[PDB]
């Protein structure tokens, strides 16, 4: 719940926007991730989206998909998922971790043990890829409960009322995925929404500012990242070194 | 939702947000084709001059001999494609007309959902994109080349484990950003509603069928409705004219594989455990780490990882009784059936004519009358059935 | 005898003096069965019940887009068994029990007859012994494999071409010797008096409901039936009660084969000779020195050397009109059916589907209401159009 | 028509009965079959019963089936058949010869040009193996134009309808396959049927004497003699050879 709120104070003073890397946990191994995720903060990663591996992927398909199995094969259990959580969270007390889920990984356990359990890492956001806000008063109130942001998507073809619904709904920060941007952006600031991080196809510097620069509060670069780990897998010490140049041109953009 | 998404627990609709708009142009499609006496009539028309309905309500004659029992199989074998999936699959085709949609999208396992898409597609004039897992067609590939030859495009999944649930997924990846011009034509009662309401609706007129036909020929209900449930639309099509008929009882048959105590079957409505994926909350093959799991049945139509949300709460209030065959005792039915009537029955329905055949033998002179679903007839299964004997 | 037995100069019973009785103690068991109500009771509830009668008349909608020919097809391939055979051999088993016989014997090429047979004798209680050549063993061992499930013996022929024509022959022999317990159940309207009357009546439903189907839905009758012709069973049952309605014409398509011209076809009503074989006086592809030969096509069901004797007397009245149709011909109606109104016919149905198609083509501002009589379903044939493509 | 009459006319001054081969032309090789038949005649055959190749045989089976095929694969044509028959009675001038024929063969050129071509090389019967008498007349009726004697099957099933007309119908002889055979024979007798000659299962010596004694006119051997012919089919001296005493001793034991 908190750290967004205070990493969305901390930019506005700098007049800078969030940059937040996408990567799947446990990913071309466990140790590799974590030195990959470090590389990532230390390159300048405002926040962290963290994917977890489940038997596929839906609201993300082709390169996310390849990252998942990666990801099987390393032996990532739920168990491997919060120890690596718990570390992440020992080594940076400061970065906001938010992570994205699917809904029978948190059903499994009972929902509400699976928010305590975050509470516990030291999570700050859950979002569940296929609750949609008809179906989430279950995880809202869960998350809320123990003091996780429950994330929502806002879609391309929102209307109206799934706008405020969104907007009544989430917390740490909406992820913004007919209606001009512009137009979307307004509207959730007139509804008070949480800070709208644009996700959709950040891929280069240019469109980090791009999304700035309309209103969005920053730029969720989902498979960039993922895309530089399987370019270089064998590779590993420069698959690292192209991580942190992109995350400093990511980042760089985004002070604006 | 104009309609309630849920079966007491069991339901939903569990989708990512932008889907969301898809299925609520769905069911007010649905709601309004239900009310529309044209819709009606050109689904009726279509059913009985295309498809071949009534289909027939046969008495075996000869397998009940020497036990009390009356035994009356609903010959969906006879309808065309082969199989019940044809009802509900011109109903779905007529309703995406009715939304001015000229696509569809699908997905298999065994091609037959495949193949009954691809006919209605190449009836009624709709473009028609079929997802199938690569494992499944290089297996299926008599029910690939005949999707083809009714213009329809075979796409093969590779995703991680390439069958069924890779395809289901694929298939609504590629409706999230086609809903507009395309349909998507979901396979059994199961998934998101309205698909679990709107399947059974184009799946009741065989038990409101078999309703007036043991009438006629009995004077009287039978004692039991039996019918396999891969994901549930026959058994739900059986059922649902039935459910206020307090007195007839309903039976699911569900693989039992290799035996239950095995681990390989496919009975996850009485050894699965709730979860909520494909865009349901319902029953399922899964880990005790939520990751789902593959069904495991003699027959490839019954591989489906959880069952239809209906059926499930039926079970829960003890209105329908859900019960396993194994693999052999599903072949030993088939070479029955074929051996005593001459009706070479599916593998798939095999199972529950197993099952009505077990009750007749455990006690024999128990008077009762069994309707059996014959859901499919088995050309398909003679191949495997010749490595199998 | 108590019935005609020639058809103009076609006919006859030209067999060996031992097999006479046995054909005159079957036409009086006949010609009594027809006068017994029961009897007639007894065949209509099965076909109904069992095989799944009236079979539809469907209207092609897209076939015929842009002609101004209307197009039904009569789905035989919708009968239990997916092809017409079923309905004769329903009667044949009813009317050797009336004569108390316990066993049939039957031939085969492609196993068709013998998979009917098969699935009637099981149905009815008597035992049952197909004669198949080892060459047709070979080649169609799904329906081999299919006949034995049903409990048959499957005698394999290997007199010198092992092909039907020996089958048919051996199955003669075998009679001659069995006929107090056994009864021949002959494959199609050909062979000695009273078959070529027997198989006609017993097929003659189908031209019946044709009628008073056509009349519901187009009231008025069509301008031609068509129908292929093997050894014509359901070309004459498509045929006989639209005989007296001088207004409707009736087109036989015989396999042209590889063409005419190549002598590679199975046309002998139009291109063979008159000659006395399989005990009848009938046209047959024979050699010049009236050794017989076998038919050639596309489709082993219509590989009959000969044709019935009612089919070359109707020819020579100039009553119905007889065609052929390449095997090439009869591939792109097989095409033509799956893609545009998702029917996979049979093969042998496809070359009557091939002339209807030609006709409309042709003549494409003519109005024309034309009925082809869809005999079989071709799921058989989607190996061998596989290889062909 | 005559030679039989004559035959039977000579045998019964002798008090024995006829001993009639029965063998496949042109099987296994025309020359062959030409030294056999001539084998036959010498040591005793009373007539000669000759068959011609066909498509496949039905009142015979199995044996016959395999010897035609042996004649087919010898290049023996209707035309062979025909200047085969003209050479067997240019060297025995005075032995019956009778062909058994399927009706296919007779009608192919025209019935009554078919005996025609009997008459004009010295055929004296022809049984038509698949012309019941109900479908008889034409062929009956072209044989007795040209003093061809058409033989009738008397079957065991017969009746005694059919027993007057084969009766009626037959000359040369009547070939004879419920009622016992002495009840037959007797029937016969009374309508004044042609000399029967007991055709089933002729194979031993006994059996012929039996035949005889029961009031048959003679034995036809059927399958036997091509039973030696396939037994010595490489063996060509002594197939003759065994031809040769099996005819002697079936033909002693007709002096009863
Ligand atoms: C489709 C099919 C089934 C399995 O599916 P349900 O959705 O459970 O009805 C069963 N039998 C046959 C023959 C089928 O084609
Ligand atoms: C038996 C068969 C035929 C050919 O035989 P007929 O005796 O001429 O009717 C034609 N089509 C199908 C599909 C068949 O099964
Ligand atoms: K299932
Ligand atoms: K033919």
């Amino acid at each position: 719940m908190e750290r967004y709120e205070n990493l969305f104070a901390q930019l506005n003073d700098r007049r800078e926007g969030a940059f937040v890397p996408f990567v799947t946990l446990g990913d071309p191994g466990i140790e590799q991730s974590l030195k990959i995720i470090d590389t990532l903060i230390d390159a300048g990663a405002d926040a962290l989206e963290l994917g977890v591996p489940f038997s596929d992927p839906l609201a993300d398909g082709p390169t996310i998909q390849n990252a998942n199995l990666r990801a099987f094969a390393a032996g990532v259990t739920p168990a491997q998922c919060f120890e690596m959580l718990a570390l992440i969270r020992e080594k940076h007390p400061t970065i906001p971790i938010g992570l994205l889920m699917y809904a029978n990984l948190v059903f499994n356990n009972g929902i509400d043990a699976f928010y305590a359990r975050c509470e516990q890492v030291g999570v700050d956001s859950v979002l569940v890829a296929d609750v949609p806000v008809e179906e989430s008063a279950p995880f809202r109130q869960a998350a809320l409960r123990h003091n996780i942001a429950p994330i929502f998507i806002c879609p391309p073809n929102a209307d109206d009322d799934l706008l405020r619904q969104v907007a009544s709904y989430g917390r740490g920060y909406t992820y913004l995925l007919a209606l001009p941007l512009h137009h979307l952006i307004e509207k959730l600031k007139e509804y008070h929404a949480a800070p709208a991080l644009q996700g959709f196809g950040i891929s280069s510097p240019e469109q980090v500012s791009a999304a700035v620069r309309a209103g969005a509060a920053g730029a969720i670069s989902g498979s960039a990242i993922v895309k530089i780990i399987e370019k270089n897998l064998a590779s590993p010490k420069q698959m690292l070194a192209e991580l942190r140049s992109f995350v400093s041109a990511m980042k760089a953009a985004s002070r604006a | 939702t104009l309609l309630n998404p849920y079966f007491g627990e069991f339901g939903g609709m569990y989708v990512p947000q932008i889907l969301m708009p898809a299925l609520n142009q769905l069911e007010e499609a649905f709601v309004r084709a239900q009310k529309d006496p044209e819709f009606q009539a050109q689904f009726a028309d279509l059913l009985k001059n295309y498809a071949g309905r009534p289909t027939a309500l046969t008495k075996c004659q000869n397998i009940t001999a020497g036990t009390r029992t009356t035994l009356y199989l609903k010959r969906e074998d006879l309808l065309h494609g082969g199989a019940h999936k044809t009802n509900q699959v011109l109903g779905q085709a007529l309703l995406a007309k009715r939304m001015g949609k000229s696509e569809i999208i699908a997905e298999t396992g065994a091609g037959q959902h495949g193949v009954a898409s691809a006919l209605a597609s190449a009836l009624l004039g709709l473009k028609c994109r079929i997802y199938m897992g690569a494992k499944d067609v290089e297996r299926q590939s008599p029910n690939v080349f005949r999707m083809r030859l009714m213009g329809a495009e075979v796409i093969p999944v590779h995703s991680g484990s390439a069958t069924l649930k890779d395809a289901c997924n694929e298939a609504l990846r590629d409706w999230s950003g086609s809903y507009e011009t395309a349909h998507y034509m979901l396979g059994t009662a199961a998934g998101p509603h309205p698909y679990p309401t709107i399947v059974r609706e184009f799946q009741r007129m065989i038990g409101e069928e078999t309703k007036a036909q043991i009438l006629d020929k009995e004077g009287r209900l039978p004692d039991a409705v039996i019918a396999c449930v891969g994901g549930g639309s026959n058994a739900i099509g059986m059922f649902a004219d039935f459910i206020n008929d307090t007195s007839v009882g309903l039976i699911g048959v569900e693989p039992g594989g290799h035996g239950i105590e095995t681990g390989e079957h496919g009975a996850p409505l009485k050894h699965g455990r709730v979860g909520i994926y494909f865009g349901m909350k319902a029953p399922m093959m899964q880990t005790a780490d939520g990751q789902i799991e593959e069904s495991y049945s003699i027959s490839a139509g019954l591989d489906f990882p959880s069952v239809g949300p209906q059926h499930a709460y039926l079970n829960s209030i003890g209105r329908a009784d859900y019960v396993s065959i194994t693999d052999d005792e599903a072949l030993e039915a088939f070479k029955t059936l074929c051996r005593h009537e001459g009706i070479i029955p599916a593998l798939e329905s095999s199972h529950a004519l197993a099952h009505a055949l077990k009750m007749m033998r455990e006690q024999p002179e128990k008077e009762q009358l069994l309707v059996v679903n014959l859901s499919g007839r088995g050309d398909k299964d003679i191949f495997t059935v010749h490595d199998i004997l």
